[PDB]
């Protein structure tokens, strides 16, 4: 499996770029979720103060 | 007429011979069927020894892959 997966998965090398793009988009998605969470937190603070 | 009586006697002998030939031909074909069964059994034994070569062939290749290590997991198949 060492040399087998090495040669095979290296030939799979173009496919994995999409997997990298997936992980990167997952990060960006949760980043926008963090932005929405911050919006909710500040919204609660401002509305409670009002 | 009497010559023809002798002719039918000749034909009687011929028919007896023909009946024996027919019986023999039937027996022949029966033996061919039996032969085919035995040959099938032979081929089965040969297939068994082919299985034996498959064992040692996989052995040799498995070792050579380990022997040729010149720079993993435990997932295998256990039937």
């Amino acid at each position: 499996l060492a040399a087998a997966e090495a040669s095979l998965r290296d030939e799979i090398g173009p496919f994995i770029q999409l997997l990298l793009d997936r992980a990167e988009k997952h990060l960006d998605r949760q980043a926008r979720r963090i932005e929405t969470l911050k919006a909710r937190a500040e919204l609660n603070a401002g509305r409670l103060s009002q | 007429s009497p010559a023809l009586l002798a002719r039918v006697n000749e034909k009687k002998a011929e028919l007896e011979n023909l009946k024996e030939l027919r019986d023999l031909s039937a027996a022949v074909a029966a033996q061919m069927e039996a032969l085919e069964q035995k040959l099938s059994t032979l081929s089965s034994g040969t297939e068994a020894i082919a299985t034996v070569l498959a064992n040692w062939h996989n052995v040799l290749r498995a070792i050579s892959m380990a022997s040729a290590k010149i720079p993993p997991q435990t997932l295998v198949r256990i039937p």
